[PDB]
């Protein structure tokens, strides 16, 4: 179980690359998994993994920000965001240079 | 009847740490040259409770993964990402597998 | 001294629990775990595959099945679930609709598919099934009349479609080299290898339509399967199919993981048609269909190995053991078990391929 | 216990003014058989007298008397089969099935042209020994079988409704013609045989009631593997043959292992590959490869000798792995390389053993 | 005496930088006898390509295959141009010699190769990391001049001429006489099916020293998957990585004692980026694989092999299955263990991968 697979994550992690917003939307999303081997899009099915629990696509900081406000617009957090709207989605937060 | 000759003596990059997963280890500093001094501590609270994480110096830090390479990372929070946008935890994951057991009726596991 | 040293090993079990009276239930347990390398280019493959298959109602039969196919082979996990209302029609006849899913580390789409299926021997000779006790070659052909509709959902399925028109009408070499796509890898090898031949497509004309649930492509194509003989779809028609014998649910819970090192088999299942009656009052363990056993053949030449395997036939109160070649190693008061030696010998034959018997009659 | 092969081959040649040759074979394999019938006990007995040799036509009787799966079934055919032409072959014979309680005669008259795809002076120079030739056979047999039973006549009836109908009945017919695994091997051997052509199928008026007549023609293939257009002159040596040839071979194969025995006493085991020198004719490689494919589904250990007896006066020059053992007049092949070979052919292995006797 | 033993030494040395650029030793000496019905099989065969010009994109590949079978002597010496037009078709000019025993006959040919995959879905791509069976067909297109210069010759165009005008089958037994002997049942096990042929042009224009026959057909290779020729044909033609004459010798004799081969030759592509930042040891193409266990079948053998794979500095493998047994901080060993069944695996036909990945 935790040995297949990264053992750090529970679910198959899949970070979202800066894919956004420059063409008509820019529906092909790039989601990526942690082994970073293959560059998948945002299918329904790959919906159908992420309420499924299996796996788990997460939002990066350092980046043009991801369809920031046309994918969700909860920012009570700043991290809030949801893509079918009660998704309870998690983001990843990188202050890396902005920071001293 | 004739043949040719043989001869056989064989037979006888821009990379970036998730504070959110970091846990405040500090290899990467170990792993980082003195010289640049990319890596570094950045405090928020309590210190047993997870407190301070790592950053990284964008400008500072010019491609050496020494960090990504030598696959220290416990948290999987140094990340890579490629040019062309790919991002990376380790530098090998394990293949995902099916898991299901084995049990010989027969034989002593069953 | 002896030859052929460094073999790996394989150890395996067996168990076929029968059920006694009028039913020829029966069932398989098998476990079985190889040292050899897989002949997988993308090797780290495990697959679970659950064939449940329920008795709709028999008033006119379509017993339904439903199978689900999940694999993660190099890190790329697909699933495939079908689940089809299959009808005998007439004994040559069958006449099935289901619904199915394939999906594929993204990619997924849904069919609705309807299909005839005729089968016909190539002759009935009343003088064969008069001179032979069990044909188990038998020459014939399946004529397969596919309807498959797709909603075209994703964007892949629309640029597939878009081509797959273009190439039916722009080639008419097409009915052949689509079975060059028809088989994804070795199959193809397989193919003349396992005694099948194949033929042409002959497409009735794929068609969109408008559907308000999204465009469906709905293509109707019908092909041609002879068999040498050893096929076991074509051979065995009567067989592979519980027309009457589903008075229950049956299942089948299998699997395989397969990586640089081993492989390791896990099969569950009940199945309606193990027994098969034989004349003289005698029933048997089915014939083994030579389809798998040849397909299998191509990749269990691969390596050199020893085989410590075991079989354990449940046999019910009401019979006992006949013409059982091998022979049993354990006699049990009701049970048999089959380990070592010739079986031994058997089994490294089939694990190579070789279309042996193994017959194991067993009568009150 | 294990896998350990038992085989005790010998030949014995005579020399100059024949290339007859005697040979004994008795194999024993404790490996069971892969015919899905398990018990089988099959005994054939190949009897070529020379009819008339000046008119080319030599008689065949070929009996085969197998018991499979408690079924008795025995073949039997005679043949006069004479070289019109070095390209074209003529037969002309009668025989008889006896399946089980079912038989069935059959009179036929054949005709193959087997003509090479090329024939180079520029090949035939360089290269000496040719094994690859590649050619075409056309095969047209004419079948008259007497319809006498009820279902043999439910059969023909059957048939002339099949080629009324299926217009790819021609095609189809190959997967028909091949019980079992014979469609892959088609393949494993090399040959591609095409789709038949029949001239006629029709019912004509006889002693024995109707006699179904079948006239068809077929194309045996031209990888050059298959021996049967590699070597056409050689499998019928009718010029050579003056004696009456017989050869028995018989395997009986239960689950515990298959028993061989073969004695055959037949013209054509010694070619002169070179001047001044005497070669044992070369392997068929399509024999090899067919059983080949099905030996190769079990791991064996190998106990293999090989006895040869020449013509008084011949010596063995040139030898794939040399003789184990030589006593006056007697060569005995057996140890390492000897049975590295034989493992090799049983697998499939088609590599060579050439034995070069000169006088 | 009854031992069978398989010796083996592999060396890869791999160079820096995103260039692979590979040189690749191999020793092998296996006694099980060789599966030619011809003995002993002596072939020697030089591959040196050279790149006649960057800008055209124009390589230059010269093959010299020269073969003792029963002590005769064959040699087909050819050189031509390759020259990728698209990522599809690419064209190839060249000229050759083959020379068996007293006989030789010199050729020219221009011919297209339009290699086209059937499915071109960015599904597959986007899904699947390693795509390995990828179906598709390829057309070649050769027009072959032959100067008509030996009357032996002469009578084989002659006979041609009418084999060609006479036999409408001629298009399906020219596949025959084409694949000799077990060719015909290899391209079966591998998963090629050949179409017949087109034969466009049949004609003869006279030199001045000797007449020319061209000759101008048309086959159509169609892949399964399995084939290399196909489903790597981007991998195929590393004409991009090469800038520097690379060149491969490579030698193996069969007596029926044994057999000895030796390849030693560098050439780029040995390694490609698999993606996630580490760069693959390229799959094997399962076509040799299969056609060599199509003859390895035959016989079982002990296993002793052994391969070297020297990483450039700076770089260390990830991912080994199975693992490597030693390591020489840059030299990565394979030597027996799971290796060695590997090897039995590939010798008799496996095409199980060996994944060596390595990164910087
Ligand atoms: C060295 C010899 C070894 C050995 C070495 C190997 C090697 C080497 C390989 C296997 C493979 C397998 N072996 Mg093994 N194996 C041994 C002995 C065993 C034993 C045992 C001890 O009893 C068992 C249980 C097995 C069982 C298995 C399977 C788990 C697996 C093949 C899966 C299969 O069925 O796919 C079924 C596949 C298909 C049906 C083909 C699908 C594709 C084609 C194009 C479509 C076909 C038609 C389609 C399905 C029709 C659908 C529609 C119809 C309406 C139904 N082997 C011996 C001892 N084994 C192979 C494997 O899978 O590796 C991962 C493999 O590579
Ligand atoms: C595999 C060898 C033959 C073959 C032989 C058969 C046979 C035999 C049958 C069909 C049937 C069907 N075939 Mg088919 N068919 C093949 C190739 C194909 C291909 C293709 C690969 O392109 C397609 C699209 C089809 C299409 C179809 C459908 C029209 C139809 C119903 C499918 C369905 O219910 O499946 C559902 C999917 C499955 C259940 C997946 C698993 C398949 C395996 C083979 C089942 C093994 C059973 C196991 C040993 C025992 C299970 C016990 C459990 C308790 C259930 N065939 C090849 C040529 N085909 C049936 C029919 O006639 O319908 C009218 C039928 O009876
Ligand atoms: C669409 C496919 C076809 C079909 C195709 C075949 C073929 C072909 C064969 C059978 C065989 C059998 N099938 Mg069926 N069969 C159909 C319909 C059915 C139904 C039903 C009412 O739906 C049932 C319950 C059965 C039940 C059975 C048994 C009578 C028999 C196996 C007995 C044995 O001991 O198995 C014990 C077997 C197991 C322990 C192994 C099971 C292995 C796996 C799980 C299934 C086989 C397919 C392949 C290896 C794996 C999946 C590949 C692809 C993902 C599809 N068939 C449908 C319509 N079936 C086999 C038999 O022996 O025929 C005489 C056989 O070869
Ligand atoms: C594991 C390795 C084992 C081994 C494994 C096996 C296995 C396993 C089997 C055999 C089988 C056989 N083996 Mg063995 N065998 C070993 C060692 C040997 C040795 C030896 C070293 O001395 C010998 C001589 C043999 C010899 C034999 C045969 C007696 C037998 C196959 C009969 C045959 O000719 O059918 C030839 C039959 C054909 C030609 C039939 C063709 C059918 C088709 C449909 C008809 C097409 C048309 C027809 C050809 C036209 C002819 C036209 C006329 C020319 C006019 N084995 C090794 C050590 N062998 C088989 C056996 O005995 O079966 C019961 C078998 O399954
Ligand atoms: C085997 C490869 C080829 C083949 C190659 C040849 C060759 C070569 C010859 C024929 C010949 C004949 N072929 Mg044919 N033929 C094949 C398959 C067929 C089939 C079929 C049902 O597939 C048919 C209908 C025929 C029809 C016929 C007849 C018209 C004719 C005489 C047969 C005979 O007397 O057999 C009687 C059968 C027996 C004697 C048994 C034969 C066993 C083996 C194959 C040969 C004997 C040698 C044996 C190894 C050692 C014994 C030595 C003894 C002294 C004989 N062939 C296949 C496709 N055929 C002959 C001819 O040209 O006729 C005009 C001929 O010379
Ligand atoms: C081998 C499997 C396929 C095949 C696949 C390919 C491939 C692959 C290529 C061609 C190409 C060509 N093909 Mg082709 N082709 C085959 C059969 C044929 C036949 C025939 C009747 O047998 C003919 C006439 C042709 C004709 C031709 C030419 C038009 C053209 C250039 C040949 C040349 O330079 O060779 C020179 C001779 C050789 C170099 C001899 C050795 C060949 C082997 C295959 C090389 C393997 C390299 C080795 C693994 C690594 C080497 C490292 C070295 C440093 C280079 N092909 C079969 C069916 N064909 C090329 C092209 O597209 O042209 C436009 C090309 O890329
Ligand atoms: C229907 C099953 C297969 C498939 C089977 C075939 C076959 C078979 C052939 C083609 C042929 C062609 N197909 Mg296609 N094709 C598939 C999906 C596609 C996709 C895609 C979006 O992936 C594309 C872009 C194409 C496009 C094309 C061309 C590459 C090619 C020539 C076009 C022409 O004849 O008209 N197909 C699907 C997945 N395609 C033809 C061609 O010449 O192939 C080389 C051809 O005969
Ligand atoms: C032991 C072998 C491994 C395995 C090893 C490999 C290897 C190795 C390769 C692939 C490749 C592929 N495999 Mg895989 N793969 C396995 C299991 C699966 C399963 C699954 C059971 O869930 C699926 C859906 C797939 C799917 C795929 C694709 C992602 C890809 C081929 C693309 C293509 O052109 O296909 C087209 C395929 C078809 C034309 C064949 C016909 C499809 C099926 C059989 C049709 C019948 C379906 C159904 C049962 C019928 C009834 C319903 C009908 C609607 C009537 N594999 C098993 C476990 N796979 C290749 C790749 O990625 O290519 C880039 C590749 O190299
Ligand atoms: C005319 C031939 C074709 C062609 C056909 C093929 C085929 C087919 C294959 C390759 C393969 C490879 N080719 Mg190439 N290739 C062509 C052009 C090139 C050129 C170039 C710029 O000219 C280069 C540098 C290469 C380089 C390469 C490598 C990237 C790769 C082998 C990797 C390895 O480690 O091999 C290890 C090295 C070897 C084992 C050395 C082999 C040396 C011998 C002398 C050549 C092979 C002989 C073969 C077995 C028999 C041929 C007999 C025929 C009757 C001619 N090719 C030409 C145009 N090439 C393989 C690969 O993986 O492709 C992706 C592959 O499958
Ligand atoms: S990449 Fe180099 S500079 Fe940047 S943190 Fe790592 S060691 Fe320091
Ligand atoms: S190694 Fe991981 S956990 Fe430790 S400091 Fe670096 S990023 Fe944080």
């Amino acid at each position: 179980g935790p040995w297949s697979g990264n053992a750090v994550h529970k679910a198959e992690k899949y970070f979202i690359t800066s894919a956004k917003r420059d063409r008509d939307g820019k529906l092909q999303i790039e989601l990526v998994p942690a082994s970073g081997r293959r560059k998948l899009s945002p299918t329904p099915e790959m919906i159908r993994r992420l309420i499924d629990g299996e796996i788990e696509i997460y939002i990066l900081t350092t980046q043009p920000d991801i369809a920031i406000d046309m994918n969700k617009e909860i920012i009570d957090m700043e991290n809030r965001y949801v893509i079918d709207f009660d998704k309870r989605g998690v983001k990843w937060t990188m202050r890396e240079i902005p920071v001293f | 009847p004739v043949e040719n000759k043989n001869q056989a003596p064989a037979p006888g990059k821009h990379y970036f740490i998730i504070e959110n997963l970091c846990v405040g280890c500090g290899l990467c500093l170990d792993k980082c040259p003195p010289k640049v001094n990319a890596i570094g501590y950045k405090f928020y609270g309590d210190v047993q409770e997870g407190g301070f994480r790592c950053y990284i110096d964008q400008a500072a830090c010019i491609s050496c993964s020494a960090c990504f390479s030598g696959d220290e990372c416990p948290s999987g929070a140094l990340i890579e990402v490629l040019p062309d946008g790919e991002v990376l935890d380790f530098s090998y994951t394990p293949p995902e597998r099916l898991d299901f057991d084995l049990r010989f009726l027969h034989r002593f596991h069953r | 001294l002896f030859g052929s040293n460094d073999v790996t090993t394989a150890h395996s079990d067996y168990e076929i629990v029968l059920e006694g009276g009028s039913s020829s239930w029966g069932k398989v347990k098998a476990r079985a775990k190889v040292n050899a390398p897989p002949a997988s280019p993308l090797l780290p493959a495990d697959c679970d595959v659950k064939l449940n298959v329920k008795p709709l109602d028999p008033a006119k039969g379509f017993v339904r099945i439903s199978a689900v196919f999940e694999s993660i082979v190099d890190s790329t996990k697909n699933k495939l679930t079908i689940e089809a209302d299959i009808a005998n029609e007439t004994k040559e006849r069958r006449i099935s609709v289901g619904e199915g899913m394939v999906s594929v580390g993204d990619f997924s789409h849904t069919f609705s598919f309807e299909g005839s299926v005729v089968n016909l021997f190539y002759y009935r000779s009343d003088a064969v099934r008069r001179n032979v006790p069990n044909p188990i070659y038998m020459q014939g052909r399946q004529f397969h009349d596919i309807l498959m509709k797709v909603p075209l959902d994703n964007n892949d399925l629309i640029d597939t479609w878009e081509g797959t028109v273009k190439a039916i009408g722009s080639t008419g070499a097409f009915n052949d080299w689509i079975r060059d796509f028809w088989f994804i890898g070795p199959a193809f090898t397989a193919l003349n290898e396992g005694g099948q031949r194949i033929s042409r497509i002959e497409v009735n004309g794929l068609n969109t339509e408008s559907g308000p649930k999204g465009p469906v492509g709905v293509s109707r194509w019908r092909f041609s399967h002879g068999g040498s003989g050893m096929v076991d779809s074509i051979s065995r028609w009567a067989e592979l199919f519980p027309s009457d014998k589903l008075n229950r649910p049956a299942q089948v819970e299998a699997g395989f993981r397969s990586d640089s090192q081993g492989i390791e088999v896990k099969v569950d299942g009940e199945f309606p048609g193990v027994s098969v009656d034989a004349g003289g009052g005698l029933r048997r363990i089915l014939n083994h269909p030579l389809i798998p056993l040849v397909h299998h053949g191509m990749v269990g030449k691969f390596n050199n190995f020893n085989v410590d395997a075991q079989l354990k036939v449940v046999l019910p109160k009401g019979y006992k053991i006949r013409y059982a070649a091998p022979q049993y190693r354990s006699q049990n008061l009701e049970e048999y078990r089959w380990s070592g030696g010739a079986y031994a010998r058997w089994v490294e034959h089939v694990c190579k391929g070789g279309v042996g018997q193994f017959e194991i009659l067993y009568a009150q």
